[PDB]
RNA sequence: GAUCGUAUUGGGCCUCUAACCUCGGACCGUAUAUCCGGUUCAGGGACAGUGCCUGGUGGGUAGUUUAACUGGGGCGGUUGCCUCCUAAAAUGUAACGGAGGCGCCCAAAGGUUCCCUCAACCUGGACGGCAAUCAGGUGUUGAGUGUAAGUGCACAAGGGAGCUUGACUGCGAGACGGACAUGUCGAGCAGGGACGAAAGUCGGGACUAGUGAUCCGGCACCUCUGAGUGGAAGGGGUGU
RNA sequence: ACUACGAGUAAAGAUGCUCGUUACGCGCGGCAGGACGAAAAGACCCCGGGACCUUCACUACAACUUGGUAUUGGUGCUCG
RNA sequence: AACACAGGUCCGUGCGAAGUCGCAAGACGAUGUAUACGGACUGACGCCUGCCCGGUGCUGGAAGGUUAAGAGGACCCGUU
RNA sequence: AAGUCCAAGAGUGCGGCAGUGAGACGGCGGGGGAUAAGCUCCGUGCGUCGAGAGGGAAACAGCCCAGAUCGCCGGCUAAG
RNA sequence: GCUGUGGGUAGGGGUGAAAGGCCAAUCAAACUCCGUGAUAGCUGGUUCUCCCCGAAAUGCAUUUAGGUGCAGCGUCGCAUG
RNA sequence: CAGCGAAAGCGAGUCUGAAUAGGGCGUAUCCACACAAGAGUGUGUGGUGUAGUGGUGUGUUCUGGACCCGAAGCGGAGUG
RNA sequence: UCUGCUGUGAAUCUGCCGGGACCACCCGGUAAGCCUGAAUACUUCCCAGUGACCGAUAGCGGAUUAGUACCGUGAGGGAA
RNA sequence: AAUAUAUAGGCGUCUGGGGGGAACGCGGGGAAGUGAAACAUCUCAGUACCCGUAGGAAGAGAAAACAAAAUGUGAUUCCG
């Protein structure tokens, strides 16, 4: 699978935002990333699920 | 008593689509193409796969600037 | 011919069909206006009688034409513009 | 006997206060991920069943 | 946490007879009866057989499926997507015609700001040599661009560094292409951000492959519905 | 139908078309070169559909079989 | 030159047998009883019939692994 | 910008009813083949046959002239 | 061994010293009636007249290639000229 | 004879959306006048005003053997 | 909700059953006993009539010896 | 009777049944060709056929029913 699909929710709202991939073996640990949250209205902080 | 070949893809239908002296919209695909074998002008841009498409009305003009081929949109008067 | 026919290759529509709907017979101030010149009372049974909406229904008036005529209407339900077309002509919008 | 209506056709299609047939747009149920935003926005909503499909659909919901 | 009596409850074992069984004997219905039923003796015995539930073996039987293309069929080979030639200087164009590639990868190889210019050759240099690292000169594109080929790119889309997540949400005038279903580009508006002094650029990657309709179902969220009513089950919407 | 031959032409093997050559009308007995002679909507080959046969093709079923429960009960040891 | 055949070997069957025809009762086997009956292969007679139990069957054994229904109802949820 | 314009019986949009989806040869540009085939696969505001009679090529769908509303015991021509 | 008379076995069944043999001149599953006017992307046939117009044998898809759906090309009506 | 929406619902509007900010669908159609824009025209005031339905002829179509003829074969019950 | 087979197996009205899983409340009814006309379906047969139904290859298979002659072992087929 | 109670069984007498019928009813068993452009779920179709039984008709029928807050209907059957 090596770069299989994951999904980042707000770290706020616990709302699951987007879905994207990454490489797994170069990438171990969950994936931190500021995304924009709809429904907070705001960008946020996202993290793996 | 086969061959390895016989595969092949589709047509893209690349090409100029307005030709000079033509009245276009502001939007429209002027030309289809892969590279810049075509540069934006004046009123003209390009598309994230190089299609130049027109950013105002006007008429198609094709031309040169510095060796690179170049289309632009002549702003057409009122009538 | 054998490929996937159009009525298959398609989504379905989405929703439901809330079999629970209370559906409404509508009737214009327009049409009320048109058919009451000189005014008065205006029910369910004066409605259909003039053949405006039908019989044994339930009547909603909509407030889509010019109201000129003092007249004194009785619905099951009224629309926020036909209830203000109503009273500024001087009627009442008395609600079933 | 009364005339049937196509059931998969009825579920498919709907119609438009004038009479335009309205149906909806494919590749949207699923693999989801790599479809771009702006791809995934023209996919949504309604469309006219075009030209050609006008009058077997209206065949097939008729009768 | 280990032991005994009061209780129920199941498992295992050996028995017993009264259910049930016996094509074991004898008497009767019966004059004729190797049927049948009854009486009784002799044995098995809560097993077997049978009903319902359940797992296995099951060509013994049954209904069926077992692709198309094709210089006849079979055997061989192929089937979707991307690039070039054939293709006759717009687009399109066939053959079991000629050559290749794909079913990925990158948390930076994405966004932005700023700076830079390769390959090759000549000369001189400790190991060091044709070719490692250093210096000077000639060098306009012959290097390189994640990956095929073509069109591009030196104004760089090629090389380097700082910050960063737009690899956004709601949309979208106008177009290309098209049997249809698919597919493609897009200025611009709002929100909330990155970079930048600012102008501005940013809805992934120089571009074109890296994929799968519908049905059916899973998960998360929503100010939808809820079969007399309040809930609930189920169903809807949005994302996947 | 008062149904010649040759060299050609044609759906590529002509009594029937072209140019020529030959031949009085009608029968009888014979021979089998042609009328792609007669008979049988090719059995070969292919395409579509059957049927029957096979098997570690698929899905089922009879049959055989496993356990639970009912018909089904009692006294004793023994384990939980 | 095929089938059968007398002869051979193996397998099954302890007796309303095994096998078979029948949903069953019943029947044949047989008014027989392993020197009998059924199935399979070989085919008078002579000399003989070698090696392999991995595959797949058949027979025997459960110490483990897996495994249905039925027993069991911890925990959780809806209602109030 | 004109032309044709009491016609091409032209284009475009919608609707009722279709048939077709086995093409052939000839001229030019090509592929496959041996730069063979009355071969095979493509391009062509190319043609004809198909669905087309009449004249010529002796006969001779696809070549050349020429598109048959009917009659005439009139004339002029095309290819030949 | 042949044979006469009488009787028995019935269709996915019988019978077969085994040939796919025989079971009323037919047997890789008899015959009759019924389901039934089975189905057939296939072959054949489909009957009076004249007037006007007049094709296609191409593209895409197809358990598809001798079938079919949509498009292309015909006709009739309406609208636009 | 009112539409829009998955629906609650609202209604000449409605859905999406944070949006008087764009878009989708709808308010028969035309005419005149203003306001804006020449991103293709839009928005407002007036008028004129909206056409369906029921019989029946015709062409297709649906369900029925469905324009007519034609298999090999498949089931049920019986006769040999 | 109704209902077949096999198990398990309740209460007599503050009971029990239904209001599309289920729970609470309200509503409706009172299962495990039995009878019942008319409105509805059909014509072997009898009587009286009708037809923009056939008129002897039609109409029933049968206007005439008709289920006759004939065919088949039989079921059955079946005329002029 | 075996066998004692007795029962099975035996003997005598009265009352019924049995078979046929074109359609229609009720209750049971229950196909396949066919369609799905293949086929098994599904369809054909509870059809064809078969079994038991009636009657002039049969079946069903007098709420353990509907309904939805209406101070609402009130056995069954059949028709739109
Ligand atoms: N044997 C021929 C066909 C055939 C059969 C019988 C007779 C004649 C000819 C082929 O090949
Ligand atoms: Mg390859
Ligand atoms: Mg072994
Ligand atoms: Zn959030």
């Amino acid at each position: 699978d090596v770069r299989p699909k994951i999904t980042l929710a707000c770290e706020v709202c616990k709302h699951r935002n987007y879905i994207t991939k990454k490489n797994r073996r170069n990438d171990p640990d969950r994936l931190e990333i500021k995304k924009f949250c709809p429904n907070c209205g705001t960008h946020q902080p996202h993290k793996e699920s | 008593s086969s061959s390895r070949n016989g595969r092949d893809s589709a047509a893209q239908r690349l090409g100029v689509k307005r030709f000079g002296g033509q009245v276009v919209k502001a939007g429209e695909i002027l030309v289809r193409q892969r590279g810049t074998h075509f540069h934006p002008g004046v009123n003209v841009g390009r598309g994230g796969d190089d299609t130049l498409f027109a950013l105002a009305p006007g008429a198609v003009e094709f031309g040169a600037k510095r060796g690179r081929k170049t289309v632009n949109i002549v702003p057409v008067a009122r009538p | 011919g054998g490929q996937m026919p159009i009525h298959m290759r398609l989504p379905k529509l989405k929703g439901f069909k809330n079999r629970f709907r209370t559906e409404y017979q509508v009737v214009n101030v327009g049409d009320i206006n048109k058919a009451f010149p000189q005014g008065g009372t205006v029910g369910v049974d004066e409605l259909v009688a003039k053949g405006l909406v039908r019989k044994n229904s339930l009547v909603k008036v909509l407030g889509d034409g010019k109201l000129t005529v003092k007249v004194d209407v009785t619905a099951n339900k009224f629309s926020g513009s036909a209830r203000e077309a109503i009273t500024a002509a001087g009627g009442s919008a008395t609600e079933l | 006997p009364k005339a049937k209506t196509h059931s998969g056709a009825s579920k498919r299609f709907r119609r438009t206060g004038t009479g335009k047939i309205v149906r909806q747009k494919a590749n949207r149920r699923h693999l989801l991920e790599h479809k771009p935003t702006k791809r995934t926005r023209r996919l949504d909503g309604r469309t006219t069943v075009s030209a050609a499909d006008n009058s077997r659909i209206n065949k097939l919901l008729n009768g």
